[PDB]
């Protein structure tokens, strides 16, 4: 079951066949061209035309480049977005495969990527067909991906309390929580407390231990709830404030309750 | 990166035990919450390599131990000090090694990016080889679900990072090195060697849950 396929080399490249025949110059692996499984892979003006074994025979022609954009070692950040580009379109129908499986088919030199999660590392493949004065190769060119950990360039942001008042009625209990999300720090150190506001001093509420409510690569979010078994005179008239820290700066949220 | 204030980790109460005998070792942690790391105890007995002891994910209060010592070492932290601390009883006299502790991120996912920091390991008493030469490319291959990562250990120090998530490289770490996954054989490459690479190296896989596996070590 013959396949074609040509291979331009440029700075820093690599190359993989795979044993296209229906799956559940070699058989031999003599070069340095290492097999795995089911996939030979090959580190660089030779040639290498291989079959194994419903046989699969390959038909390779490496050769140089010579006139020339995205490389074949790009970063993806994980938790966020990114896309991979196919170097050789620096478009016709890109087929992308991740470590040997089928990804896209779509007709763009790229492949985006939504949330790039720990899985999205490997090895890339994209193939396109490619005809002349007529015969129809393919072209692979092979992107090796990387997900890298980066910190956040961003402060907290607190998603509750949003609002500056709040209405209570005294005698009764309240419970004021405090969310925060917290962007990727490798050594993750996050400030989460409760302030009071009296006359024109400020202290630490003293209770209790945060915790997650959130763990994703992309967020993680903290919640610190303040307790007042009921509500007094007194507490209109002081402010409570939700302070949130992470290593690129710090955010906060004042909370001024009312009657009624 | 940002110069913020950063991260040590101290080891202490080795010393020399009678077999049957009972002694904790003490890791005091600066510069992270250990509510957002993980804390480690990795050995390492005179000559051979390293070797997973107990984790501790204060978070939560998980604790996992290698089989190996399963049932005698008690890990616990209090996170009011940032203090680990492993409890040795009944020491069967192979646990004579060097035991360091070192973090890991686990926030977030928690997904798992390495060991970045050890402590210099306090000793307690109770790698195969390469060979080439300066400008040289080397490949070192690892056969056996985790994100792989790669250490390189000078004779007498505590292993340093080099790669995490089985190509990302570590902060510091020169770009000649390389990472790859392939299957099940993982690969670690130097592109040309310099008269610094020169040490064991150790690989490792994390998991299933919690389980640390690190390589038999390579001296180049
Ligand atoms: C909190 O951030 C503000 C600036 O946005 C800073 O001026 C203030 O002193 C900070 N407090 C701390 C502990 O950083």
């Amino acid at each position: 079951k013959k396949l074609l396929w040509t291979y331009s080399t440029r700075s820093e490249e690599e190359f993989v066949l795979f044993c296209d025949l229906p799956e559940p110059e070699d058989i031999k692996s003599y070069p340095h061209i290492i097999q795995d499984k089911c996939t030979l892979h090959f580190l660089t003006n030779n040639s290498g035309s291989y079959i194994c074994r419903c046989c699969v025979k390959m038909i390779l022609e490496v050769k140089p480049q010579t006139n020339a954009s995205a490389s074949h070692k790009q970063d993806l950040l994980l938790g966020s977005t990114g896309s991979i580009s196919c170097p050789s379109l620096s478009s016709p129908a890109v087929t992308w495969y991740k470590n040997g499986k089928l990804l896209s088919v779509e007709r763009s030199n790229r492949i985006v990527v939504d949330e790039v999660y720990d899985y999205h590392q490997g090895t890339y493949v994209c193939d396109y067909t490619q005809s002349d004065t007529v015969s129809s190769w393919t072209v692979r060119a092979v992107v090796q991906v990387r997900t890298i950990v980066g910190d956040t360039k961003l402060k907290p942001d607190i998603l509750d309390p949003v609002e500056d008042t709040l209405e209570v009625e005294l005698g009764k209990p309240l419970t004021i929580s405090c969310k925060a999300r917290f962007g990727f720090e490798r050594v993750f150190n996050p400030v989460i407390k409760w302030y009071i506001k009296d006359s024109d001093l400020e202290w630490e509420v003293s209770v209790p231990e945060a915790k997650s409510i959130k763990s994703t690569l992309k967020d993680e979010i903290i919640e610190r709830n303040i307790i007042l078994e009921k509500v007094t005179q007194r507490d209109l008239r002081r402010k409570f404030v939700c302070f949130v820290q992470n290593s690129i700066g710090n955010t906060t949220q004042s909370v001024q309750l009312k009657e009624k | 990166g940002p110069l913020d204030p950063e991260v040590q980790l101290v080891e202490s109460g080795g010393g020399l035990v009678q077999p049957g005998g009972s002694l904790r070792l003490s890791c005091a942690a600066s510069g992270f919450n250990l509510y957002y790391s993980s804390m480690h105890w990795v050995r390492q007995a005179p000559g051979k390599g390293l070797e997973w002891v107990a984790s501790i994910y204060s978070s939560y209060g998980y604790t996992y131990y290698a089989d190996s010592v399963k049932g005698r070492f008690t890990i616990s932290a209090d996170t009011s000090k940032n203090t680990a601390y492993l409890q040795m009883n009944s020491l069967r006299a192979e646990d004579t090694a060097v035991y360091y502790c070192a973090r890991s991120s686990f926030s977030h996912g928690y997904g798992w990016y390495g060991l970045d920091y050890w402590g210099q390991g306090t000793l307690v008493t109770v790698p195969s080889s390469l060979s080439a030469s300066v400008g040289d490319r080397v490949t070192i291959t690892c056969r056996a679900s985790s994100a792989v990562a790669w250490y390189q250990q000078k004779p007498g120090k505590a292993p340093k990072l080099l790669i995490y998530s089985a190509s990302s490289l570590y902060s510091g770490v020169p770009s000649r090195f390389s990472g790859s996954r392939s299957g099940t054989d993982f690969t670690l490459t130097i592109s040309s060697l310099q008269p610094e690479d020169f040490a064991t190296y150790y690989c490792q896989q994390y998991g299933y849950a919690g389980l640390i596996t690190f390589g038999q070590g390579t001296k180049v």
